[PDB]
């Protein structure tokens, strides 16, 4: 069926802060414009996840309800998600906002920034399944929306007062999967299957670090 | 730290 009145408010309000977030041109001039090398390629990677960084806890701060929980699950969403939400922000990216060479050059750089081909075959293979989904922007600001109010996370003292916030964007993202794509009734399983995949990133993030900026320190270790 | 400010500003 189609959206109540009050579920159309829950989706502007998350567009709102969606929307808003932009990548800075300067960081995509320095794309197109920074030497060729390990060391500098991987500079521009830790610019951009830094960046990303502060637009999580911006979008995070203006989701309903996240500001009424307690402030020690507020800091293990964000840490327990900040891996998650920057790959499927960096899906977003690298399959639409592009002009005509940012998207190859990026690619080239991500490449070649020193990450090991056992990580790095991963997240072309992410942004591949992902991009086959078509999925439009009410999508990405809603499944981000979902990955950040994870239940599951560890070290979660409520959990069943992160499922209260969660539960009304899941049922707005499957009403938005029945309207939008009719013809395929499994688009919205599809969604949630890409999910688990997203998951095994942090394995591999923990395994890379193994193997920066003030921001990126905290949030990660 | 620095989450916390982010976080409550
Ligand atoms: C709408 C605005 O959104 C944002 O603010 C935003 C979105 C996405 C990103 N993405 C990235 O920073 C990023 C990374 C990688 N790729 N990749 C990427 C960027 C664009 C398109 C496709 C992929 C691999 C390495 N990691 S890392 O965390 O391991 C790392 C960190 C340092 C050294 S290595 C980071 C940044 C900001």
């Amino acid at each position: 069926m189609e959206l109540t009145p009050d579920q159309q408010t829950l989706l502007h309000f998350i567009m709102d802060s969606y929307n808003k977030q932009r990548m800075p041109q300067e960081i995509t001039n320095k794309i197109l414009k920074e030497a060729f090398s390990a060391e500098e390629n991987f500079l521009i990677l830790t610019e951009m996840a830094t960046n990303h960084v502060q637009v999580l806890v911006e979008f995070t701060k203006k989701l309903p309800g996240f500001q009424t929980l307690d402030h020690e699950d507020q800091i293990a969403l964000l840490k327990g998600s900040a891996v998650e939400a920057m790959f499927l922000r960096s899906a977003e990216i690298f399959n639409k906002k592009l002009p005509s060479g940012h998207s190859d050059l990026l690619e080239a750089r991500i490449r070649n920034s020193g990450i090991s081909d056992e990580y790095i075959t991963p997240m072309f293979s992410f942004y591949k399944s992902i991009g086959e989904l078509k999925m439009t922007q009410e999508e990405y600001a809603l499944l981000t929306a979902i990955v950040i109010l994870s239940p599951d996370r560890q070290y979660i003292k409520d959990r069943e007062a992160v499922e209260k916030l969660q539960e009304p964007l899941l049922d707005v993202l499957q009403k938005l999967c029945k309207i939008h794509q009719p013809e395929n009734p499994q688009h919205f399983a599809c969604l949630l299957g890409r999910l688990t995949e997203l998951r095994t990133f942090n394995h591999h993030h923990a395994e890379m670090l193994m193997s920066f900026t003030p921001l990126l320190c905290e949030i990660w270790d | 730290q620095l989450l916390r400010y982010l976080l409550d500003k």
